[PDB]
């Protein structure tokens, strides 16, 4: 099942990375950054431009052929709304192990059509879209956010948000901690990776030894997690698990500038959010300016420190 | 965005759902003619307005009630003169009330029964559904905590569509019986495909119900659109109708900003949905009431910025700014001297309290502490929110 791609998140130093959009603005804007960074960008796609050099790395036609000729494992989509979509499923069709796709305003029709396909194949595991994708701090990072802030270490972090990712990231580092794994899931309603999704990978990862779940209002997803922590995390190795839930104060009916983020026919307010989380073991922040001291004092309780 | 009931309605029917006869009409005489042209028995007037409330509402005429039931068209287009052009106000409009420019003249129907019918993407199931109830005429959420287990629900496969079986058992289940379970059924199918035709994130029918001469009607109906499908949606989206929403996100949305007024004083933003909230909560959280929620979206741009506080400093209600804004790769100097140069140009009256993160923090706050503007800088979200709360009387 698509379950089993769910190790694709675990990016390292061994991926090689194809951009979808190359030549376009933000494409071209993050790829330049992304080298100079060092990362193992090694390509690029733009239907039409095939042939081209960009960056000094080879453009190409297809996702097929990028990736017989770069031998590339992952690819980051900077595609127009229009047309993200049919990005999304050439690298499935392809069967790229990770697809991170970043565009936001992807209709909400189209992704479930990419659900669909998604689902039914278990070669590529996609995160997003409307997202600021994953990093392994010091080995890989794919997307946009600012590597400098995270330091290799022991939380792993998983967001609907990526200025609350970047919150946490930096609290963390501040108090001598570090991340394992970061994941921004984005946040749009209909997206191909999920809490449970990562929880997985960070529960089974020895490099990781606590959990920060950063949430916010709309669908259902954090109850499950809820649902999966209880089952998976309340027994012997559990690994403490901190979060916080974002839209407290949302007005009902409203989306909250990410399309996902909606309290619609009542369902999917921060309180009910927070206490499923709660039930389940979590340590939930009330403030986002306390997480890397929430986190701490856990690992200070379990006598996890120094 | 959203529709009149007249354009909802005339949408379904031209996607094959059965609706009320109706006309619109923006003067008195118009409203007359269409009254003879339906030649029906009894005739509902209504005024469009948005807000909900109108049969209890009252005009600036001096008329009581913006729904009106008669069999005689001459009646129509007298009470039509009363309503046009005149102020519709009730208890969800301002106390100014709306301006009513059209009015809707429609056959009226006798509901037999009531029942729910809605059309969503099920975000636990990756795909449409189908959410039904045959208590109709009432609030879904009071059906669900009242009697869960008359809320039915048949899952939809996006690439299969919907199945005559699905429909038939929803329709069943609505308590439709006989030829009127065929109907309803038919009715269901045609609703799906006008929820994937039109990009929806919600069609849903309250009452969906019969008629004692034993036809399945759409009676009333609410739609609401994926904002995200704008651009293969024009002509839809060109019926919106912003008139009775807050002036401030009107003028929002012309710039791609994502402001949502609140009952609050104190002002924020943020470059980034998830902390654009969260600072909404943070205020909350030390004693203050957010005035509003503003995303500028993630990354750095100058000018939203600027046109964040043109937003802003427009809002009497507010008596305080807090924002917060990560500069990336943006030499956050750069952005202070930006923020001086809008709150010069702009003439900030409040106080303004601003938390940046990124390179060159330190030049920056100087910036703005030397600006001979009523700025302070935050450490961290938590002393720009104390601060915050801290600057109103
Ligand atoms: C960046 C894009 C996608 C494209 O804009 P541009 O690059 O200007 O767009 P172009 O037009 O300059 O460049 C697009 C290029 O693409 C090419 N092309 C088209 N089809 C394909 C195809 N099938 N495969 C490959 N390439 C193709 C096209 O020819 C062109 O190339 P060419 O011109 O022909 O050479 C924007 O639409 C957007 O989506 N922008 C917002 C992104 C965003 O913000 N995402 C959320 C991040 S997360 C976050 O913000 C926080 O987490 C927050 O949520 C929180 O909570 O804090």
């Amino acid at each position: 099942s698509y379950t089993a791609s769910r190790q694709h998140l675990y990016v390292d130093k061994n991926t090689k990375i194809i951009c979808q959009g190359f030549t376009g603005k933000q494409g071209t804007f993050h790829s330049q950054q992304a080298l100079e960074y060092g990362t193992k960008l090694v390509g690029g796609t733009t239907p039409g431009k095939g042939g081209q050099t960009h960056l000094g790395l080879p453009v190409f036609n297809t996702v097929k052929e990028a990736k017989e000729q770069t031998g590339a494992t992952a690819s980051v989509i900077y595609v127009p709304p229009p047309f993200a979509a049919a990005a999304i499923n050439e690298a499935i069709e392809a069967e790229i192990p990770l697809v991170v796709c970043i565009t936001e305003g992807i209709p909400q029709q189209d992704m479930v059509r990419v659900k669909h396909k998604l689902l039914r194949q278990e070669k590529t595991r996609l995160i997003g879209p409307n997202c600021p994708g994953v990093i392994n701090p010091g080995e890989c990072k794919i997307g946009i956010m600012p590597g400098h802030i995270h330091k290799k270490g022991r939380i792993g972090i998983v967001s609907r948000s990526g200025t609350l990712t970047y919150e946490a990231v930096h609290q963390t580092t501040q108090v001598g901690l570090g991340q394992s794994l970061c994941v921004g899931i984005g946040g749009d309603p209909f997206n191909g990776t999920d809490f449970i999704d990562c929880l997985e990978i960070f529960l089974n990862d020895s490099a990781t030894e606590g959990i920060i779940l950063i949430g916010e209002i709309g669908g259902n997803a954090e109850e499950n997690a809820a649902e999966f922590l209880k089952q998976h995390n309340s027994g012997p190795n559990s690994k403490p698990v901190v979060s916080f839930i974002a839209g407290l104060t949302a007005p009902p009916g409203r989306r909250m500038g990410h399309a996902g983020a909606i309290i619609a026919g009542g369902k999917g307010g921060a309180k009910e959010k927070i206490s499923a989380l709660q039930s389940a073991g979590v340590v939930v922040s009330m403030s986002p300016a306390q997480l890397g001291t929430t986190i701490y004092k856990e690992f200070e309780k379990r006598k996890m420190l120094e | 965005m959203n529709l009149q009931e007249y354009q909802s309605k005339k949408l379904m029917s031209d996607n094959g759902v059965r609706v009320q006869r109706f006309f619109v009409a923006d003067t008195a005489n118009e409203a007359l003619e269409a009254a003879k042209r339906l030649n029906a028995k009894e005739i509902v007037l209504k005024a469009q307005i948005l807000a909900g409330g109108r049969g209890k509402g009252v005009f600036n005429s001096g008329l009581k009630g913006g729904v009106h039931l008669t069999k005689d068209p001459n009646v129509v287009g007298q009470l039509a003169k009363q309503m046009i052009g005149y102020n519709l106000a009730t208890k969800q409009t301002p106390k100014e009330g709306v301006k009513v420019n059209k009015v809707m003249v429609a056959e009226a129907l006798d509901i037999s029964r009531e029942t729910y019918l809605a059309i969503l993407m099920d975000r636990s199931c990756n795909g449409p559904v189908l959410v039904g109830s045959p208590q109709g005429g009432v609030d879904i959420e009071e059906v669900a905590a009242s009697n869960p287990e008359l809320i039915f629900k048949e899952q939809i496969d996006i690439f299969e569509g919907i199945k005559d079986s699905q429909a038939q058992r929803m329709a069943e289940n609505l308590g439709f019986v006989g030829p009127l379970k065929s109907q309803a059924a038919d009715q269901i199918t045609k609703l799906y495909n006008l929820f994937l035709k039109i990009d929806a994130t919600q069609v849903e029918v309250n009452p969906f119900g019969e008629t004692p001469e034993g036809q399945v009607v759409c009676f009333d109906a609410k739609i609401n659109f994926d904002d995200n499908a704008e651009f293969r949606q024009k002509d839809i989206f060109a019926m919106d109708d912003k008139s009775e929403n807050e002036p401030i996100e009107n003028e929002a949305a012309k710039y791609d900003l994502k402001y949502i007024g609140l009952d609050g004083n104190i002002a924020c933003f943020v470059n980034g949905a998830g902390l654009a909230m969260a600072t909404c909560d943070i205020i909350f959280l030390n004693g203050g009431k957010p005035a509003n929620f503003l995303d500028l979206g993630g990354g750095v741009k100058e000018a939203q910025v600027y046109q964040a506080f043109k937003l802003l400093t427009a809002d009497p209600k507010v008596e305080a700014i807090l924002v917060n804004i990560f500069g990336g790769i943006v030499n956050c100097a750069i952005i202070a001297n930006g923020i001086t140069k809008a709150c010069r140009e702009l003439e900030l009256k409040v106080p303004l309290v601003v938390r940046l993160e990124g390179t060159n923090v330190q030049e920056a706050q100087k910036i703005l502490n030397n600006s001979g503007l009523p700025i302070t800088s935050a450490i961290d979200l938590e002393d720009a929110a104390k601060k915050a709360v801290a600057s109103v009387a």
